[PDB]
DNA sequence: TCAGCAGCAGCAGGTACTCTTATTCAATAT
RNA sequence: CUAAGAGUAC
DNA sequence: ATATTGCTGCTGCTGCTGA
């Protein structure tokens, strides 16, 4: 898994800010490594929309994590309900 | 009472739309103009208006409440104020941005140097993505420098074609400090590029134009890189920490926005009463600096803006980086409630999956049950024998919000207690609890134990799951979390349980 | 005018509720929030349609909370004013400024600039009403109105209308 | 996959199974030598060459000079064949022991402690059975349940080193001569490793991201050419100039 | 107890993403927020007593959302204002995944 | 770089 | 959202609950449980929710479904009655 | 789209700008489009009735103007509680203003606005308005202007005028 | 395809692209001595048709940018003569699994 | 060039 | 159709946890 | 508040 | 007499005749 993820780009991508961090993967999750104030002025410069998919996003926003038991949506079912009794 | 009920409809944020305030924006949402550098007025007892430390803005004192929005210091988000510039000033983080931009742009006509007529201009505006696109057109129009009002035909290079050119040359831009400087080639003349004319030759630019420059047409033209209104933060923003226990400290923003406000009135009174050039151009530079340091004093080259103390001030992009800043020590990593921290001892008396709990720990976390038909009666019981005494509740959350605490409470006689109340009681047996060793390395590090209440001072735990703690006993500390909810309870011993941590992937 | 439009709205349900007859609660508590209500976006909503089956949809508890979140979707009967818009009312109060006509549920109020000259306002006429040499609009009179403008309020929408156009008046 | 939804891999550690269900076991027919391997596996009930002992199952007597039954014996040897000629291919050095899902070697204990062969009784089985069941079980372990020429296809390579294992250790020859199972015992042991194989897949949902960046960390945290934490710096920050 | 970085990503990597979530907003800052709903931002004089919503600057008051996050993100994005960067919050998508 | 690991550069 | 929604007839994810989804079913009914909802499964005289929500998952009286996500926007909807609870 | 701020046309029924919220076409529950259908007043009545009837009598399994007026209050009252007085004006209004009875005639006036084929706010316009000539319509309704032939539009008017029953 | 001997004139160069649909290849004998694809680090890569990249991208409900990228500049990718949006098919030995899989679109 | 990114050139 | 060369300048730095100690002057004017 | 120093377990 | 102010890590261009 780690080496696919550095090689995921069609060249070799460092574990820096200079390599991963670079990609277009969201400007909260980006800012949480380094370089946050200016990660934060290129965004709003560029106006670059956040989709709040990334774990950092959620932990900064204080909600759940789209991971492990927030993968899914529990939803209550009326007529299996009813069909209990 | 946290926060009362409110009609709004609850919702979780979907979308961040990340941009720049435009000043018309800026100047919409402010309640109010900020005028006097002064916090206090003569009094000194009292908030000035129009001050740094309006009412209007939030208010500063708990015994008084905002002015407007009618809330109180717990309720009160702050509302902004905005302070409008006497002249255009650069955004200290746009500079090289602005820079860029106006290298790509005709610095007489407000239009981009080479269009599609250019042959690699196809391939450069072909690029989907807005910040690869931009560096594509800066390195190939910065060496540009004529507008080329008539240009060859792109069916063939026979024929002219002349499009909207102005036919002015462009000249080479260097950053003296916080000046951009312009050496126009001798049709050389170096000057000052006045924001004035920058900002101009900025707002002159087309829709298309820089919608392909990266730029957005509702959230972010790049004219409004160019600063014309502060926005003022509100209190909130900047407390007031006073420490003296008589003595007001003002935050260092508010220091700096009070000598911002002073140079603007003093570039405002330079330019009504009439001035030479020279002051006016000084005055101006005074200002441009105290904005860019507000907003980074960490400028390279330039001298820090020295606090009155003598020490460096403190900016917002201080406030916000680092390992001890907003993102990395505030919202990534932040200090938590209902936790522990105490000396380890090895038990073989104890399970696996169990942890020793001092009395006095086990006294001090609690956690709320909420009443049920189901265990009415030992809630009761735990809430009779109070909280000096373990078992026992320190505290009941009432329905209505009301906390009762147990500790002079008996002087009210016995509570009765009804279905969908919260008893915040102390930690029993069996309960389960997050357990960390804070070398932290891999998850076997944080896993869940059942809590045994023993008669010592230290945490207590078998000798095999020392191992993946990577604990000994030579004056080690651990920490305990004490999840405060059923749903939190439920995945701590259903996932993290320590007998499901045995085999490692 | 009136119309029939399709609505959704979110109703939150607390864990003790959640009964065998969650289906019948969601019914009844769509009625009672929505029925007969007031809002700048659809104006009135009088009735629902198709009240025999409601389209409730599943309900997605709320993490960490335990309510359910239902996004019911209806059928609701609407009557929305109309800037440029004809129609007829019954007159029911009359004053110096103007007169008020009752349509549907709603209010219409006529300035007297916009009452052609000879139907000037008089009180000697019982009750004070706007009369012409040819007709008197007293209360309880039926009346055509063309109606030129809306504000909204939450409780009632408020509208002005006209009667100055050929063949608008008196039917 | 990443938030983008960007495909890291198409299948997790490329056969979808959760890490922790792993264990080191041995391919029988990557090693060894062919007079080995055919004395292993090879029967051919026409000729006395490598035939099988009558008294081995009970219609050992009844099957010898059997035709359809022959034909499925040399397509069983013939994938046997294939099998060890792919594992060959894929491991140069000839290792045998390598980390896979589910132990045949305890099941197949299991079912010898639970259901009390004698070793002495003829066998109750039949070839045909041993044959078919062996290859249903190969088609009842599913881990992508799509419905496409795609799915299907990664589905068929993502089981083809555990398919392999399996046909090595349930051959005809090993599960009548070394083994001796019976009906019911064969029976239970397809199903246990069935259900074993289908609670040993990864988990929807699995931060295998962090996971691997802990279970790489920690090691090195535990620490001619260089090697350690200064080679590892060096090859996580992609260096263009090395020691 | 500071609840740090490599703790969160221990408790990720457990999967346990309500526990999280508990730990950074209910036991540490868990403030509610009114937004606009035509603007992302916080600008929304909210008066409870009155039960009164109004956005100065959108001229509406029929639209407003109301959201849990911690103080030191409502801090976070009120620094990001003064900055003169608006960090505008929606709670719809407007684009598919 | 940085600092650490100005910029680059500046 | 009826695009959304994969018709229930050729749903291709696992018919197993995973440890995740058990976890917050069992997480989420017995916060219902400690809030007063109705329980579906006679008591034995059990009292914690917890062990309550086991004992209605274990004969499956749990009135809940899960809404997998797909990553490309899509779901399906699997009823914990025909969730196999192997684990 | 999200813009900051909104920018839009006037609302205007001479120059049928109804709204962002009253367009031409409407997404409907099932997830296809439907016409706006835009029910005039007898349509709207006798739609209203059925809607009333009908929850009766779901919520049962588990003419004068006088006694229409005496019928609509009791059921009223029998169906809906409280936060009706808008509800009660309304159905009054419609009961004291109605042009048309019961559903034969409202059906045939639908079906000839139908063969008419013009704007379901235009149609609705027409049906509720009671007008005689030619031109007293054009004025009633500015969006008639060119749109049926004369020849047409007198002889639909007067099938509304004969339609007119009781 | 072109094949030189040490070196291309950029005079020549700049005209290497011809009218299209013919597409001019240059390659250079030094890198041709040694089939880089026979090396056991290199896996086998199959060109796949725009049906089969359609059916791909439908099967696995991608866009065209999820995919995992090669260049195009890449050994192999000269080697195919691989053009933009074409996806490559990587088989490879793996050793958790028998086979594995893999997807690559050229950049 | 600058220094940095003399001139060009000197 | 190809052979030879140069210029510069910038700081911080793993994860938690405990404790103690000291904290910017002088002159002018109201 | 800031700064500095001595540490404890890795 | 009291308050205001003066070790580690990179980044990029300009220019032909002669022989
Ligand atoms: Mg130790
Ligand atoms: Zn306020
Ligand atoms: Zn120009
Ligand atoms: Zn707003």
């Amino acid at each position: 898994l780690l080496v696919d993820v550095m090689t995921t780009q069609g060249g070799l991508t460092s574990v820096t800010r200079h390599g991963f961090n670079r990609s277009n993967t969201g400007a909260l999750m980006r800012c949480s490594f380094e370089e946050t104030v200016e990660i934060l002025f290129e965004a709003g410069a560029s106006a670059e929309l956040d989709d709040c998919r990334g774990v950092s996003e959620n932990v900064i926003l204080g909600q759940m994590a789209p991971i492990g038991t927030g993968a899914f949506d529990v939803m209550i079912d009326e007529e299996s309900l009813v069909k209990y009794m | 009472v946290g926060q009362q009920y409110s009609s709004a409809p609850l919702r979780t944020v979907k979308e961040v739309q990340f941009g720049l305030f435009s000043p018309e924006e800026v100047r919409a949402i402010s309640v109010a103009k900020i005028r006097f550098p002064e916090t206090m007025d003569e009094t000194q007892t009292r908030a000035k208006i129009g001050g740094l430390n309006d009412p209007r803005l939030g208010s500063i004192d708990r015994n008084l409440k905002c002015q407007t929005c009618q809330e109180g210091m717990n309720e009160c988000p702050g509302h902004f104020g905005h302070i409008d510039l006497a002249k255009p000033v650069f955004h200290v983080g746009f500079i090289a941005k602005i820079k860029k931009v106006c290298e790509c742009v005709c610095m007489h006509c407000g239009k981009l140097l080479l269009d599609e007529h250019n042959e690699l201009m196809r391939q450069a505006l072909a690029i989907k993505d807005s910040k690869k696109r931009f560096a594509a057109i800066w390195t190939l129009c910065k060496t540009k420098m004529v507008c080329e009002t008539d240009v060859p035909s792109e069916d063939d290079p026979t024929q002219l074609v002349s499009r909207g050119g102005c036919g002015n040359t462009q000249p080479t831009i260097r950053k003296d400090g916080l000046k951009l400087v312009g050496s126009w080639k001798k049709d050389p003349e170096l000057r000052v590029l006045s924001t004035e004319e920058i900002l101009n030759i900025f707002k002159h630019i087309s829709v298309k134009d820089f919608t392909s420059l990266g730029f957005n047409e509702v959230f972010s033209r790049p004219e409004w890189m160019i600063l014309t209104c502060l926005p003022v933060p509100p209190p909130p923003v900047r407390p007031s920490i006073s420490f003296n226990e008589s003595q007001r400290g003002e935050d260092d923003l508010t220091f700096k926005l009070a000598d911002i406000l002073k140079a603007n009135i003093s570039l405002e009174t330079l330019e009504h009463n009439g001035a030479p050039h020279h002051a006016i151009e000084e005055a101006e530079s005074l200002l441009q600096f105290h904005v860019a340091t507000y907003m980074d004093n960490d400028i390279a080259g330039q001298p820090q803006a020295l606090q009155k103390s003598g020490r460096p001030v403190k900016s917002i992009r201080a406030r916000l980086k680092g390992k001890e800043g907003r993102i990395r020590g505030n919202l990534m990593g932040k200090r938590v409630d209902f936790s522990a921290r105490t000396v380890i001892s090895g038990d073989p008396n104890l399970e696996l999956d169990q942890v020793g709990v001092p009395k006095s720990i086990a006294k001090t976390l609690t956690y709320p049950e909420v009443v049920t038909p189901y265990n009415i009666d030992r809630l009761t019981q735990l809430v009779r024998n109070g909280p000096n005494e373990h078992p026992g509740a320190k505290y009941v959350i009432r329905d209505s919000g009301d906390r009762i605490d147990l500790r002079y409470s008996k002087r009210a006689g016995d509570i009765q207690l009804q279905y969908g109340w919260k008893v915040e009681r102390h930690i029993m047996d069996n309960d389960p609890v997050l357990f960390n060793r804070q070398p932290s390395l891999h998850k076997m590090s944080m896993m869940a134990h059942r809590v045994k209440v023993i008669p010592y001072s230290t945490f207590r735990l078998n000798l095999s799951v020392t191992s993946p703690y990577n604990a000994d006993f030579d004056g080690d500390e651990m920490n305990l979390h004490v999840p405060q909810s059923e749903e939190t309870r439920a995945e701590l011993s259903q996932l993290c349980a320590v007998p499901l941590q045995i085999v490692s992937p | 005018m009136f119309f029939i439009k399709d609505l959704s709205l979110n109703i939150t349900l607390h864990p003790s509720f959640f009964g065998p007859r969650m289906k019948q609660y969601l019914k009844t508590k769509l009625l009672e929030e929505v029925e007969g209500s007031c809002t700048g976006k659809f104006g009135y909503i009088l009735c629902v349609l198709d009240y025999d089956n409601i389209d409730i949809q599943r309900g997605r508890i709320l993490p960490t909370d335990g309510s359910a979140e239902f996004n019911v979707k209806y059928r609701a009967v609407v009557f929305k004013p109309f800037k440029g818009e004809v129609v007829d009312g019954t007159v029911v109060s009359c004053s110096q400024h103007g007169f008020e006509v009752q349509v549907g549920p709603m209010k219409v109020f006529v300035t007297k600039h916009l009452m052609p000259q000879d139907l000037t306002f008089n009180a000697g006429s019982n009750p004070p009403s706007y009369q012409s040499s040819e007709d008197v609009i007293t209360i309880k009179s039926r009346i055509r109105v063309k109606i030129e403008g809306c504000i909204s309020q939450v409780s009632s929408i408020h509208a002005i209308g006209s009667i100055k156009e050929d063949y608008l008046g008196a039917i | 996959r990443n938030s983008l939804g960007n495909v890291i891999q198409f299948i997790y550690g490329e056969d979808g199974m959760d890490a922790a269900h792993i264990e080191k076991q041995s391919l029988d027919t990557i090693g060894g030598s062919d007079a080995a391997f055919e004395k292993r596996y090879r029967v051919d009930l026409l000729n006395t060459d490598h035939t099988l002992d009558p008294s081995l199952l009970e219609s050992g007597s009844e099957i010898l000079g059997d035709l359809k039954l022959q034909v499925l014996l040399d397509e069983e040897y013939k994938q046997l064949v294939k099998d060890r000629k792919f594992l060959r291919e894929v491991f140069v050095d000839g290792e045998a022991n390598w980390p896979l899902p589910v132990n045949i070697r305890r099941i197949i204990q299991n079912a010898q402690q639970t259901f009390h062969i004698d070793h002495t009784k003829p066998s109750d089985l039949t070839i045909k059975d041993i044959v078919l069941g062996v290859k249903d079980l190969q088609e009842n372990l599913l881990v992508l349940r799509g419905k496409n020429e795609i799915i299907q296809n990664a589905q068929r390579d993502a089981v083809t080193l555990f398919c392999c294992l399996l046909r090595s250790r349930l051959a005809t020859r090993r599960v009548l001569q070394e083994y001796r199972l019976t009906k019911q015992a064969f029976d239970w042991v397809l199903s246990n490793i069935e259900a074993q194989f289908l609670r040993s897949v990864v988990h929807p949902g699995e931060m295998v991201g962090v996971l691997a960046a802990q279970s790489i960390g920690e090691p090195a945290t535990q620490m001619k050419v260089t090697s350690g934490v200064p080679r590892l710096k060096e090859i996580l920050n992609v260096a263009k100039n090395m020691k | 107890l500071r609840f740090g970085e490599m703790e969160r990503d221990c408790m990720i990597a457990h999967g346990a993403a309500s526990f999280l979530k508990e730990r950074l907003m209910e036991a540490s800052d868990a403030f509610r927020v009114h937004i606009c709903g035509i603007c992302g931002l916080m600008t929304v004089i909210a008066k409870l007593n009155h039960n009164q919503f109004e956005c100065k600057g959108c001229d509406n008051k029929i639209d407003i959302y109301q959201i849990h996050i911690p103080y030191a993100a409502k801090l976070l994005f009120q620094e990001l204002m003064a900055m003169n960067i608006t960090p505008r919050l929606y709670t719809d998508r407007s684009r598919d995944f | 770089t940085x600092p650490g690991v100005t910029x680059p550069g500046v | 959202l009826k695009e959304k929604a994969i018709p229930k007839d050729q749903r291709a994810t696992t018919p197993y609950m995973t440890k995740y989804e058990r976890a917050r079913i069992l997480g989420t009914r017995a916060l219902q449980i400690s809030m007063n909802a109705p329980v579906f499964v006679d008591l034995e005289g059990e009292t914690d929710p917890l062990r309550i929500a086991m004992k209605e998952l274990a004969e499956k009286k749990i009135p809940l479904v899960i809404r997998r996500y797909l990553p490309d926007g899509s779901f399906e909807d699997w009823s914990v009655e025909e969730l196999i609870v192997d684990l | 789209r999200r813009r900051l701020k909104k920018v839009e046309e006037e609302e205007n029924a001479a120059t049928l700008q109804l709204g962002q919220e009253f367009q031409l076409k409407q997404i409907n529950h099932q997830g296809e489009e439907e016409e706006l259908i835009a029910l005039n007043l007898s349509e709207a009545r006798l739609v209203i009735k059925e809607a009333l009837v009908e929850r009766r009598r779901a919520f049962k399994r588990s003419e004068t103007r006088e006694k229409e007026l005496e019928s609509i209050d009791v059921l009223l009252e029998q169906t809906t509680g409280g936060n009706n007085k808008d509800l009660k004006n309304t159905m009054q209004y419609l009961t004291n203003f109605s042009r048309f009875r019961d559903q034969e005639t409202v059906g045939a006036v639908i079906q000839l606005l139908k063969s008419t084929g013009l704007h379901p706010f235009e149609v609705a316009q027409l049906g509720s308005l009671a007008c005689d000539t030619a031109d007293e319509a054009k004025t009633l309704i500015p969006s008639l202007n060119n749109k049926i032939s004369d020849d047409e539009l007198e002889r639909i008017l007067k099938e509304l005028s004969n339609l007119e029953t009781l | 395809i072109f094949v030189y001997q040490n070196n291309i004139t950029p005079s020549a160069m700049k005209l290497v692209p011809s009218i299209p649909p013919a597409t001019i290849e240059t390659f250079n004998e030094a890198a041709l001595v040694v089939n880089i694809t026979h090396h056991e680090l290199v896996p086998k890569h199959i060109r796949l048709s725009s049906d089969e990249k359609r059916e791909l991208l439908k099967r696995y409900r991608l866009k065209e940018s999820q995919l995992p990228r090669i260049q195009r500049a890449d050994p192999v990718a000269l080697y195919l003569g691989l053009k933009r949006g074409e996806v490559v098919k990587i088989i490879r030995k793996s050793e958790t699994s028998g086979r594995y899989a893999s997807y690559r679109i050229c950049m």
